[PDB]
């Protein structure tokens, strides 16, 4: 996402930036979301939604 | 049917002889009714020796 | 610029509360100030409040 | 674009679409208070740039 | 070193009106119990009176039944004063039915073992066209004092029945009270006093029943008055919620299909703190859930941000 950076990066661009690439980065992402998905973590960001 | 009896009642006394008691929360009109009626008995018909 | 319009008509039934201006026919304006219990009203020997 | 009177309203629960018929208009006879939707409506605003 | 009063003749003089008298009274207590009884009689007395009403072919107060000469808003305002009395029950739904050019009184209702129509001449409305016909579900509860219609929506949560016209609740049978203590000498006592408490009912409280439950309150109130324990409350509640509050809401909120809505009624799952922790495993084995039946649940859990089946080594804490 564009978070405190200009542009956001193509999932491939991201792989080369870490040397462990591809489907790999595509999974780290999903688990991280999954992580922020449930509670303790979930509570706060939830409230921004209408 | 069933009623409201008060809670939080703080008697704050000034000197041993003088004292001020506050007592909430009464149902509506019940302050005047208990208040005046207890006043009448406190003043007029209270056993004493003078 | 306008395609279609929906007009909804509401029926609010307003009682009476502190703030309402009331007056007799003699230029006696006046704004209801407190709404009292029948218990607190001035009554006559026949018991009928005012 | 054209604004639509559809009962399809973004980010609202069934809690809302209850006083509302399929077309998007409140039923006659429905007792409503503040906040309730009288007529569901949506205006065209595309490509948001979040 | 004191006396205590009691009630001699209770003298009815109308269904509506009666003088109850209290003889052994000491100097000044006359006006003391007397004012303080008028005070607890005009307010705090029990009463039943019609609360809601659904009428045949009418949607809201501001309409017109065909072939009646009142308007729905007026017909409600006739029931407000419909004087009923009921016993073991607390809310009883009477039914009214009648046709043909003829004044529909209160008597035209149907009776329940508890229903006593304390005034059967009481006009409710007039029909006026041979085969014009009305029918209604009048609903009576019984409470204390004055619950005006309006405040009777904050409990909402589906009172949807468009038909149900709520009427303002005037729950009380005191019309007007008046005591007068004339002096009364029991043959020997220097000066004791009488207390005639004249009262005006709607017909549905028998003087003695009243004046008793009146004195009763005064006691329970004065009860806390006797000793004064300075009493207070614990307070300081909790500012530590573990989970996301979303898991303390019922499964309705999921806004789901009816066959999937009752099915979580079934397998013992109200709050979504239980749906959150039951896997796909758990679900074919549940009465009546399938491909179309459970595809549905993985999609409304998706939209709110939760998933099916996970854990939480702590559910649910703690009050």
């Amino acid at each position: 996402f564009g978070i405190d950076m200009n542009t956001d990066y193509t999932l491939e661009e991201v792989g080369k930036q870490f040397d462990v690439t591809r489907e790999r980065i595509r999974q780290i992402e999903a688990k991280a979301l999954r992580k922020l998905r449930h509670p303790s973590r979930s509570e706060v960001l939830r409230s921004f939604l209408d | 049917t069933e009623f409201l009896k008060p809670r939080l009642v703080d008697i704050e006394q000034v000197s041993s002889t003088h004292a001020k008691v506050t007592l909430e929360p009464l149902e509506r009109g019940f302050g005047h009714t208990l208040g005046n009626a207890l006043r009448r008995i406190l003043l007029s018909s209270m056993p004493g020796c003078a | 610029g306008v395609l279609k319009i929906v007009k909804v008509y509401l029926a609010v039934k307003r009682r009476i509360q502190p703030g309402d201006k009331m007056a007799g026919r003699h230029g006696n304006k006046g704004v209801i100030s407190k709404i009292n219990p029948i218990e607190d009203m001035p009554y006559d020997e026949n018991g009928t409040p005012v | 674009g054209p604004e639509e009177i559809t009962a399809d309203i973004p980010n609202v629960g069934e809690a809302a679409l209850s006083k509302l018929d399929e077309s998007g208009i409140v039923y006659i006879g429905a007792e409503v208070t503040g906040g309730d939707i009288l007529v569901g409506k949506v205006t065209p605003k595309g490509e948001t740039q979040l | 070193e004191f006396l205590k009063p009691r009630l001699v003749d209770i003298e009815q003089v109308s269904s509506t009106h009666a003088k109850v008298t209290l003889e052994p009274l000491e100097r000044g207590f006359g006006h003391t119990l007397g004012n303080a009884l008028r005070r607890i009689l005009l307010s705090s007395m029990p009463g039943c009176a019609v609360t809601e009403v659904e009428i045949d072919g009418v949607l809201h107060e501001y309409s017109t039944k065909e072939g009646v000469q009142e308007d729905i808003l007026e017909i409600l305002l006739n029931l407000k004063g419909l004087a009923v009395r009921v016993q073991g029950k607390d809310e009883v739904i009477l039914t009214l039915n009648k046709s043909g050019i003829g004044p529909v009184t209160a008597a035209d209702i149907t009776h329940d073992g508890d229903v006593e129509i304390v005034k059967p001449q009481h006009v409710i409305c007039h029909l006026t066209d041979e085969n014009a016909s009305i029918s209604m579900r009048i609903k009576v509860q019984r409470g204390r004092g004055y619950v005006p219609a309006s405040t009777r929506i904050h409990s909402e949560e589906d009172e949807r029945p468009i038909g149900r016209l709520l009427v303002d609740a005037c729950y009380s049978p005191v019309e007007r009270i008046a005591y007068n203590v004339e002096a009364a000498r029991v043959e020997q006592r220097t000066d004791l006093d009488k207390l005639v408490i004249e009262m005006e009912t709607n017909g549905t409280i028998d003087p003695e029943e009243a004046i008793r439950r009146a004195a009763t309150i005064l006691a329970e109130q004065l009860e806390a008055f006797v000793d004064l324990r300075d009493v207070r409350q614990p307070e300081v509640k909790e500012e530590k919620p573990e989970f996301d509050p979303i898991l303390l809401r019922p499964v309705d909120d999921l806004e789901l299909t009816v066959r999937s809505a009752n099915c979580l009624k079934a397998e013992a799952i109200h709050y979504i703190g239980d749906l959150v922790q039951r896997t796909e495993v758990e679900l074919l084995k549940t009465p009546n859930l399938g491909k179309k039946s459970l595809t549905e649940i993985k999609d409304v859990l998706a939209s709110r941000g939760l998933s099916l089946g996970m854990r939480l080594e702590n559910w649910p804490p703690a009050s």
